[PDB]
């Protein structure tokens, strides 16, 4: 997915969402945020979507 | 080596001429060992996604 | 403060049983 070769659709009914505000003048790659989010998913529950 | 084997055969052998009796006794012990009541326990549900 | 109560012990036990590791060391990512 990180490479431009795959697109994934995750079917969620409803979920808690959180969001971060960045500066448009600062280039960045947002992969670490998702990886952190993935790092805390388990069959018991999930953290809020960033 | 339940019977007919105490002081007649070696520790590393088995009597081939008394096989039926020994097998029968072994099964009898197998049977007697399982005479129990399958008691119930605490059933519960799982909140896990599985 | 908020109202919250511990879940029944039986449920917690079974739930904690099935918790695979989220991140694992795999020598392959190709």
């Amino acid at each position: 997915v990180k490479a431009g070769r795959t697109r994934v659709l995750v079917e969620l009914g409803h979920y808690v969402y959180t969001l971060h505000y960045y500066d448009p003048q600062i280039s960045l790659d947002e992969a670490p945020i998702l990886e952190e989010w993935l790092s805390k998913i388990n069959p018991a529950g999930i953290p809020p979507v960033p | 080596k339940t019977v007919l084997s105490r002081g007649y055969i070696d520790n590393a052998q088995f009597n081939p001429l008394a096989l039926r009796s020994n097998v029968l006794l072994m099964l009898l012990q197998f049977t007697l060992s399982n005479l129990k009541i399958n008691k119930s326990s605490t059933f519960t549900s799982d909140v896990t996604t599985i | 403060d908020i109202i919250t109560r511990p879940t029944s012990d039986s449920i917690a036990a079974v739930a904690n049983a099935t918790k695979p590791a989220a991140v694992v060391s795999d020598p392959q990512s190709m």
